């Protein structure tokens, strides 16, 4: 994956 | 639906138990049964309905990344003709990516953004919608691609709009819409510059409100920030 | 069947490509319509047909268990009554991994294991034979228990048979058969002394001939017997 | 799992 996104 | 039997209670009872059994499109169909039953969700009930879907499209991005990515490399020069069997098998996965994607779209606009009317359930919802259209337009070529990256920005801004006016700059909520947005303008909308404002500007705004909140809350939020922090450093 | 209208090499080239893509239903789907084109399977082809399907029964066995301890749980003394839901859960997840060794176990008798006269071939069908009545015996409960357990000691001792006849103590499928024979002693039939010796034997006579084998054929000798070793450790 | 089983 590109870059961080949210855990929810 | 195949869940229509099952009691609210026991749906919610099994996407606990399948969470726990890393079973996660069972989990979402459990969540999927439970939202069908047309009552509002609870803030627990929100975060098992998303942690399921994004647990089971995370699994198809993945796959359709590797696929895609093999996909072109067979389309470079001096690489040997191989068929269609790697464009047909992406197209697969592309087909039941969007399959979920759209799933979860269609629980959201039925009826759980018409009846949430609190700004946490409204913005949860308008947040998650602007993800799974931001998962569309992951792989989106046609003449839609456009209208579909319209429409995750469209979620996303009057989540954002929402969330400044209602919620505190730690909620994470807040943060991880921000955080996600921010994804959007960089991986999505070709907005390297946007992308990174919103980051340190949300990241500098919870700064200045972690003085009110508990250990635990604390907690909470800096784990969302510390994703903010290292988008950054990826991007600058 | 579903893949009744691709290609056997097509089928093949997806079983690879879903491998990469760790989409190992797939992966299992393609080996299946490959093994239904009825020609016998190469090497490489038996070794993709048992990635795909350990995989899948992999993490359906990795779920019972957690939801089988659960349901061990809620079973103990002082343990709070939260109604069926528990153990029907357990039971979907029992029922969808039986029906996935049923599958198994019926291309294997139709017809695999017939059109099997090669030692490599026929050993490994007869392994993986005695690993899908191994992993029925896991879950087992019912008067057909016993003879789950006999229909797996069977297919195994049949492979053991084949194997110490006709493959040398090096070869990694009977390395990794002996190893499979020897956790069934152990684990589903209540005979460790049998298990620990099984797993000596075998790792001291696949020492003996280490000698005869090249670097790469050494390379993957040692690899089973690390496993032999780690049981034993285990057990000792 | 309680033990190792062949990769294969
Ligand atoms: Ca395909
Ligand atoms: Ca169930
Ligand atoms: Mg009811
Ligand atoms: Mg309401
Ligand atoms: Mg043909
Ligand atoms: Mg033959
Ligand atoms: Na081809
Ligand atoms: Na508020
Ligand atoms: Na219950
Ligand atoms: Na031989």
């Amino acid at each position: 994956k590109n870059a961080n996104s949210s855990p929810v | 639906g195949a869940m229509g039997s099952m009691e609210r209670a026991s749906l919610i009872q099994k996407a606990k138990l399948a969470e726990q059994a890393e079973r996660y499109e069972d989990m979402a169909a459990f969540m999927k049964g439970a939202v069908e039953k047309g009552e509002e969700l609870s803030c627990e009930e929100r975060n098992l309905l998303s942690v399921a879907y994004k647990n089971v499209v995370g699994g198809q991005r993945a796959a359709w990344r590797v696929l895609s990515s093999i996909e072109q490399k067979s389309n470079e020069e001096g690489s040997e003709e191989k068929g269609p069997e790697v464009r047909e098998y992406r197209e697969k996965v592309e087909t039941e990516l969007q399959g979920v994607c759209d799933t979860v779209l269609g629980l959201l606009d039925s009826h759980l953004i018409k009846e949430a009317g609190d700004a946490e359930s409204r913005v949860f919802y308008l947040k998650m919608k602007g993800d799974y259209y931001r998962y569309l337009a992951e792989v989106a070529t046609g003449d839609d691609k456009k209208r579909i990256i319209d429409s995750a920005r469209s979620a996303y801004q009057e989540a954002m709009d929402i969330s400044k006016k209602e919620m505190p700059p730690t909620n994470p909520i807040r943060l991880g819409l921000a955080l996600n947005f921010s994804v959007f303008h960089y991986e999505i909308a070709n907005s390297p510059e946007e992308a990174i404002s919103l980051a340190k500007t949300t990241f500098d705004e919870a700064m200045a409100d972690l003085h009110t909140l508990s250990e635990d809350s604390y907690k909470d939020s800096t784990l969302i920030m510390q994703l903010l922090r290292d988008n950054l450093t990826l991007w600058t």
